[PDB]
């Protein structure tokens, strides 16, 4: 998730522009969005034309 | 899984290693831009002159 | 002769790399990705200018 980046996450769901101007902020929060047996609330697009 | 991976070095891109096997009719005397294979340029339709 | 030779040496300069990957805009555009080709196209632009 950065300017001029590729990959399934960066090509099918959310792609920054090459002239992007701003900050990217990320952290780990497995505490608040996980459970025993897996958390299936989050779905990401895997295929597109 | 018997993986096969090619190379595609591309350091000799102007070569004759293009094989899509396309048969397209061409008619000369027309402002056209096209290129099959690789030679860093573009040509004019119709072939087989000399 | 001076005018013709100056014009010829101006035209011939199109084939120089100027420190880029190639001397042809089409080749460098096709081989390299957009966001990483401007850094190399601009050198050729500066040389031609």
């Amino acid at each position: 998730i950065a300017p001029g980046q590729t990959g399934k996450i960066a090509d099918y769901n959310y792609k920054l522009p090459d002239d992007f101007t701003g900050c990217v902020i990320a952290w780990n929060s497995n505490n608040l969005d996980s459970k025993v047996g897996g958390n299936y609330n989050y779905l990401y697009r895997l295929f597109r034309k | 899984y018997r993986v096969v991976v090619l190379s595609f070095e591309l350091l000799h891109a102007p070569a004759t290693v293009c094989g899509p096997k396309k048969s397209t009719n061409l008619v000369k005397n027309k402002c056209v831009n096209f290129n099959f294979n690789g030679l860093t340029g573009t040509g004019v339709l119709t072939e087989s002159n000399k | 002769n001076q005018n013709a030779q100056a014009l010829n040496t101006l035209v011939k300069q199109l084939s120089s790399n100027f420190g880029a990957i190639s001397s042809v805009l089409n080749d460098i555009l096709s081989r390299l990705d957009p966001p990483e080709a401007e850094v190399q196209i601009d050198r050729l632009i500066t040389g031609r200018l």
